[PDB]
């Protein structure tokens, strides 16, 4: 009963080294960036 | 100031020594003899039946990786802009029995695996293959398939070892036994470093006084081989074609600016 | 050795570009193009033709472009007369395997092809179960190129993911000839205590020089002076480093690059089957 | 599986090279020397045919 | 339209149970269809 | 072979080489650095990964020449080489 | 780690890099035009960069 | 066509928008910083090393 009742835009992968990029930056796969 | 010294000439093969430029102009040469200059090779393959012991894909990779003959003759190897004309290498077999790259039928007696012994795929009992694979010319930059073959350059470098160093004459012999030019005078022994030549740490410990390198300025060591697909020295050639028409294309882009 | 699971792979240690750093590992990209670390994915789907106990049954045929369950569209472009497709037809996305028929209590229920999937049909099998039920087993394979994001591991515990696939030519070669298939960054190894798989480059590099397969079986191999002493007398610094010459500029490195031959393996874990996203 | 077409590294061809290196070592001859007899130069296009396994053999016995 | 362990084709339909009428065998082969089919080799 | 000027100045010209690799690039730059009156001669690539390649030229003079005139004296240089070096080349085999 | 590396190889006391090096690398970061790059320190045994 | 202003575009991921890059076990609140991405070819995402 009640008192048994009240009791009881994402993605992920991989990462990959970049020192090219920004440091703020972050690379996105395209086809994530199709998704999203 | 240019010059060459051709060492040898082996079978679709040469080694050699180029003098009076520097490593630049060395490296533009050898990374464009490996990535721009062209060869023939299979892009796709249509198989219309494949009941053999692999998947069409490795066998496709395979048929890929199969040298074919690049007419310099016929064809603008040094073009910016390459042909696409297209050959049909295609065959049709049935096993028992194994099939090799001599089998393949060509649309064109020019283009040809430069290579009739290679090992594509084993038939068994029933199983047929056919295909019409489409080769075009291709670089090595894009896909490996389409490299003409390998160079690999160093520097010509001259080893000064000083008779004061204990048991020298164990270095002349081995540089002797290998092929290196050894020579001697009222001091030390010269190598000529035609290729690699790796001290033992038994005269690691002379590495500086009585043992000491000094680079010949200009002069590097090639080894170019090939596959096949063209004649040894005609890629050299085109690579230098190459680099000539890259320098005015971009001339031409620099007159169409100002 | 009758039925192994990985390359020889000619690893060269040094940190190129800053690539390879934090454990990872940068690839020669012709080596790649060559066959090199490729490998084919499988996975078989299955199809019950089940009887319900109500009479109704399913029955394996090409979902009629109607109601109830239908899909719409081609996604069942590749199906035949029966309603399941034939080897060597590109499969995608929710690609319909086999097309289903459920009953009320009709719906589709096809089985299609998983999500971030793809490649292509290879057995369509066909039989029945000991219900003496009609049953349809359809595999796909995936030809899968090792790139960006795969893992790659030796036998030494030093996992890694691929980095950076670098052309051959920007690759850095020996004097002898040598391009290295693998590039390990040097800061993995001081820090972690496995001298084992230094020792096997080496051991790598003398067995691909000799002939000799080595042994390296745990208390009895060769004492690893020995196959350095023996390296040399073969053509080689003992050191297990060579001159190397950058691809890029063109100056030799003004140092000694250890290159070896070490066995690495491919692992199961594969990129292609780690991203997703949420709409 | 089949010697790898050609060669990884060193890409160029050594298939072609098989069986002849096989049979040559299979009657005592080091493939050491062997390999030297043949187009074998650097030891990376060496390694291809050193430590391959040509599991075909089994697979073939199939479908 | 099929085959089994070892031999030859069958027909198509069915209604009671299937089992190859040629091998006495209970599993069907799809053969892979003799159409065109372009694998780009890279 | 586009070339894409990023910025123009008074004896400076920074710009994208199009459909070029680190061959042209490096070969390019390290000939320019002959010419006494180029104060800068420089490429990087900040893109290594996608398909571009491309890299980024910044030529910088001291005013008695145009870095475009400069280029030109590059590419020549690079074209008389190859020429010479060819014609020893084929004038070897024998 | 290869910054730390890095950052000790650039700031040793032999550093000493040709115009080749310092010049088509530091590219990597950026700011030159005038005052900045000025102008050679060593060229007691080459003209160099410390 | 005439969309007039007002609408709204689901648009693919542009280089520089912000994104939140996470990595698990989220331990100290540094476990998750917003990025700009910066949209690359390939199939993981490239975290600059420092
Ligand atoms: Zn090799």
């Amino acid at each position: 009963t009640l008192a048994q009742r009240l009791k009881g835009f994402s993605a992920r992968t991989v990462i990959s080294p970049d020192p090219m990029i920004s440091i703020n930056e972050v690379g996105v796969p395209l086809a994530v960036a199709m998704e999203l | 100031m240019v010059e060459f010294k051709i060492l040898e000439k082996r079978p679709d093969s040469i080694k050699f020594i180029v003098s009076g430029v520097d490593v630049p102009f060395a490296n533009a040469l050898r990374r464009t003899i490996l990535s721009e200059v062209p060869t023939f090779a299979v892009d796709e393959v249509e198989f219309l039946e494949n009941d053999s012991a692999l998947f069409d894909e490795i066998i496709a990779h395979r048929l890929a990786m199969i040298p074919l003959t690049t007419p310099h003759e016929r064809f603008s190897l040094d073009a910016l802009e390459l042909d696409d004309y297209t050959v049909t290498l295609s065959l049709e077999a049935e096993g028992p029995g194994m099939v090799y790259s001599g089998d393949l039928k060509s649309s064109d007696g020019d283009v040809k695996p430069a290579n009739p012994n290679i090992p594509i795929v084993k038939l068994a009992e029933g199983q047929r293959l056919t295909f019409n694979a489409y080769a075009r010319l291709g670089r090595g930059k894009d896909h490996a398939k389409w490299q003409p073959g390998f160079v690999y350059y160093k520097y010509l470098t001259k080893i000064h070892v000083s008779k004061d160093v204990p048991d020298w004459e164990e270095l002349k012999e081995l540089a002797e036994r290998r092929g290196l030019p050894v020579e001697e005078s009222d001091e030390e022994i010269v190598i000529t470093t035609i290729k690699a030549f790796y001290l033992p740490r038994k005269f690691e410990e002379h590495m500086g006084k009585g043992i000491r390198e000094e680079i010949v300025p200009g002069s590097f060591v090639f080894t170019v081989e090939t596959n096949g697909e063209l004649p040894v020295e005609e890629i050299v050639s085109i690579a230098l074609k190459i680099l000539m028409r890259k320098s005015d294309r971009f001339i031409n882009e620099l007159h169409k600016l100002a | 050795e009758d039925r192994p699971a990985g390359q020889n792979f000619v690893v060269a240690v040094l940190s190129y570009h800053g690539y390879n750093m934090e454990d990872a590992v940068i690839i020669n990209k012709a080596s790649i193009e060559r066959g090199l670390a490729r490998s084919t994915f499988f996975r078989t789907y299955e199809a019950e033709e089940k009887r319900y106990l109500g009479g109704q049954k399913d029955n394996f045929e090409v979902p009629s472009p109607n109601i109830q369950g239908y899909l719409g569209e081609k996604y069942y472009r590749h199906l035949d007369e029966d309603g399941l497709i034939f080897p060597e037809s590109k499969v995608e996305g929710k690609d319909v395997l086999v097309g289903r028929t459920s009953p009320p209590r009709r719906r589709e229920t096809s089985v299609t092809v998983r999500p971030s999937e793809k490649g292509v049909v290879d057995k369509v099998i066909v039989t029945e179960t000991g219900d003496g039920t009609k049953l349809v087993k359809v595999t796909v394979r995936d030809l899968r190129i090792p790139e960006l994001g795969d893992k790659f591991a030796s036998r030494h515990g030093q996992k890694g993911v691929i980095g950076l696939i670098v052309p051959q030519e920007d690759m850095p070669w020996t004097e002898s000839g040598i391009v290295p298939d693998l590039i390990v960054n040097p800061h993995g190894i001081p820090s972690r205590m496995t001298v084992g798989q230094l020792i096997e480059a080496i051991g790598g590099k003398v067995a691909s020089l000799t002939g000799r397969r080595v042994d390296g079986t745990a208390f009895i191999g060769e004492p690893e002076e020995k196959l350095r002493k023996e390296l040399e007398e073969l053509g080689f610094k003992h050191s297990g480093r060579e001159i190397m010459y950058d691809g890029i500029t063109g100056r030799r490195l003004e140092a000694d690059i250890f290159i070896g031959v070490i066995y690495y393996q491919r692992l199961h874990h594969m990129v292609a089957d780690k991203m997703h996203a949420r709409s | 599986m089949i010697v790898p077409v050609r060669c990884f590294t060193c890409g160029k061809v050594l298939a072609d090279k098989y069986y002849e290196f096989k049979k040559r070592v299979e009657a005592g001859e080091d493939p050491g020397k062997v390999l030297d007899d043949l187009g074998v130069e650097r030891y990376c296009c060496r390694r291809t045919l050193l430590s391959h396994v040509e599991l075909i053999d089994q697979v073939m016995v199939y479908k | 339209c099929a085959k089994c362990g070892k031999e030859v084709e069958l027909d198509l339909a069915t209604a009671r149970e299937v089992r190859c009428p040629y091998c006495g065998s209970k599993i069907l082969y799809k053969p892979r269809p003799r159409v065109a089919r372009r694998v780009k080799a890279i | 072979m586009r070339i894409e000027v990023i910025r123009r100045e008074e004896n400076l010209l920074e710009f994208y080489l199009e459909g070029e690799d680190h061959t042209f690039a490096n070969l390019l730059t390290e000939t320019l650095h002959e010419n006494e009156h180029v104060t800068f001669a420089g490429y990087t690539i900040e893109h290594p990964i996608t398909m571009a390649r491309k890299p980024r030229f910044k030529v910088v003079t001291d005013g008695k020449i145009t870095p475009e005139k400069a280029l030109e004296e590059a590419a020549q240089k690079i074209f008389d080489r190859a020429r010479e070096v060819l014609e020893a080349w084929k004038a070897a085999i024998e | 780690q290869d910054h730390i590396s890095g950052g000790y190889l650039l700031t040793r006391e032999g550093a000493y890099f040709t115009r080749y090096e310092v010049e088509q690398m530091l590219m990597f970061a950026g700011m030159d035009v005038n005052e900045l790059p000025e102008p050679d320190k060593y060229e007691n045994g080459e003209p160099l960069w410390s | 066509e005439k969309l007039d202003i007002g609408w709204t575009v689901e648009r693919h991921l542009e280089d520089g928008d912000v994104v939140l890059f996470n990595r698990q076990p989220s331990l100290h609140r540094m476990s998750i910083m917003a990025h700009r991405v910066r949209v690359m070819p390939y199939r993981t995402f490239r975290l600059n090393l420092p």
